[PDB]
């Protein structure tokens, strides 16, 4: 196999208290030339978990930062990032499938649970996700006494959740102060889970791309190339794939979408080509199509598989409601009024984004017609967004169920 | 160290703390490293802040860490270019190293320390306490 990205881990907490920071000091090093996804922000950032031979230190860098010794590579990893609330949360209900644990990032020198630090716990709750590892950073910041204060406010928050056996970690994202422990942790709890290859692929195609450009070669200059997160089984090059909605056509009907097949070239991976990629981080695909039919990330939400083994596509979807209890916000904004017949949801799932008009109200239950089709497995996730102004707010979630 | 006892994490957690913000004598207004990898470059764009905030040359710090580290980098309007890659933290730690034998008196803790030349032999030091501690290290 390749040294590519095992595992995802997803970077929540507060906006502020320092997960943005501590992914970018272990990540800048293993660069090349994050996002904002195009229908969910995330970003894919990736990090090879070393260990030094001779200090016997772990860190996410070539050099040991103490020492100064070569380092050993262990493992590569890929955190998944957004600056944004919302994004984060719709991320995480939505596409859970991509996370295989998460490290949440709680500042010691603020009270313990704030209103959105609750936000990602309740998530990562409803989720399942239970490998978590608590980082409580700006440890320079308080003197032992306001520390001990803030462990056990968040073992009161902890406990009764999917957080419960979560080690809490102080650190300093800053400086690094025990980052060598957060590290070797990542190792420790969020291991490489057991997959078994052979499951048919799935991969939720995050974005699409024309990586084309006057620089004018006529040859086999590049087709059509999809990034996305493998979620089940392996691609591997030279596999022929189907994509998922497909490609427009004229008129019949209104709009319809057709399921179009290529063939695999090329896949990245790591940072390096590869004959066969995996789950964790994000993968490139090379295809044999035309780039015209990828450019704009206009392929982006379609899933990939191979033909015939994949999700059932969607032009109608009931579902079961669920509104969440959400503390952020302003009190207009969240005591949710109930989803009203006519009124017109954004919904996401996997990687797809879609509006949606509810056309049916049942207890607990509704249905709405999908702006685009939606290719999805019965009984995943799907997020629920109403709009509350300018804005688009998540109200709640809703399970596919079939009509 | 097993990661469920807090506590000794705790102290583990301070003891990297750096000197003017881990103990009593807190030169404080020491910012950060801001540390940019750009292409196959480190860039530390917030040193002269460093620097400036330790009283301490521009160019005595690019060297003692040319040193601490193998790379050659060359200072400018307030960054500074390093020739590989090196993350935050590993810059971290040798600013850390710094601040202990260059900008700090051993006898009396004092970011007063300047640096003093009294024979061909560096020997800098306390404003405050009068100690000179021979620093070429
Ligand atoms: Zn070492
Ligand atoms: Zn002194």
């Amino acid at each position: 196999k390749t040294r590519q990205a095992e595992v995802n881990i997803g970077m929540v907490g507060h906006v502020d208290h320092g997960k943005t920071t501590l992914t970018k000091a272990l990540t800048g090093v293993w660069t090349d030339t994050l996002r904002r996804g195009i229908t969910i922000k995330i970003g894919f950032a990736d990090a090879e978990i070393r260990r030094c031979s001779n200090c016997g230190r772990y860190s996410t860098s070539p050099i040991c930062p103490y020492c100064g010794h070569e380092t050993e590579f262990i493992r590569r990893v890929s955190f998944i990032d957004s600056p944004g609330h919302e994004a984060l949360m719709t991320t995480m209900l939505a596409g859970a499938s991509l996370m295989d644990g998460a490290i949440l990032v709680i500042a010691a020198n603020e009270p313990c649970p704030r209103p959105q630090t609750r936000e990602h716990l309740m998530a990562l709750q409803i989720i399942g996700q239970k490998n978590i590892i608590i980082a409580q950073n700006k440890i320079e910041l308080v003197d032992k006494e306001k520390a001990l204060e803030n462990y056990r406010q968040i073992k009161e928050f902890i406990k009764g959740t999917v957080a419960e056996n979560a080690p809490i970690i102080p650190i300093s994202a800053l400086h690094g102060a025990n980052i060598d422990v957060l590290v070797k942790a990542i190792e420790e709890f969020i291991p490489t889970p057991k997959r078994d290859s052979n499951k048919p692929p799935k991969m939720l195609v995050l974005r699409s791309f024309d990586v084309n450009k006057p620089g004018t070669p006529p040859e086999k200059l590049v087709g059509g190339v999809l990034d996305g997160s493998i979620v089940q089984g392996k691609l591997k090059v030279g596999d022929e794939i189907e994509i998922r909605p497909g490609v427009p056509y004229e008129e019949h009907g209104r709009i319809k979408y057709e399921p179009i097949t290529t063939e695999i070239v090329s896949l990245q991976a790591g940072g390096q080509f590869v004959e066969e990629a995996y789950p964790g981080g994000l993968v490139g695909i090379g295809t044999k199509l035309d780039p015209y039919l990828t450019k704009g990330d206009l392929m982006a939400g379609n899933v990939v598989g191979k033909p015939g083994k994949l999700p059932p596509v969607w032009t109608d979807l009931r579902l079961e409601v669920h509104l969440l209890e959400r503390v952020v916000g302003t009190e207009q904004e969240l005591n949710v009024e109930p989803i009203k017949r006519k009124e017109v949801l954004l919904l996401n799932v996997g990687t797809a984004r879609t509006m949606g008009l509810v056309t049916a109200l049942g207890k607990d239950e509704i249905e709405l017609k999908l702006q685009i089709p939606v290719c999805a497995e019965p009984g995943e996730r799907v997020a629920i967004s109403r709009q509350i102004g300018s804005r688009w707010r998540l109200i709640g979630y809703g399970i596919i169920k079939e009509l | 160290i097993d990661y469920y006892d807090y506590e000794k994490l705790l102290e583990k957690a301070y003891q990297e703390l750096p000197e003017n913000v881990k103990h009593h004598k807190s030169r404080f207004e020491v910012p950060g490293a801001l540390v940019t990898i750009e292409g196959n470059k480190t860039i530390i764009e917030n040193f002269k802040d460093i620097a400036d905030a330790l009283n301490r040359d521009p160019q005595h710090l690019l060297k003692f860490l040319l040193r601490e580290i193998a790379t050659a980098g060359t200072l400018e309007g307030r960054r500074v270019v390093l020739q590989g890659r090196f993350t935050p933290y590993l810059i971290a730690n040798k600013l850390k190293k710094y601040i202990k034998e260059y900008v700090i008196c051993p006898v009396c803790g004092s970011p007063d320390t300047k640096i003093i030349k009294r024979d061909r032999f560096h020997f800098l030091k306390c404003e405050a306490c009068g100690a000179e501690t021979p620093i070429q290290h």
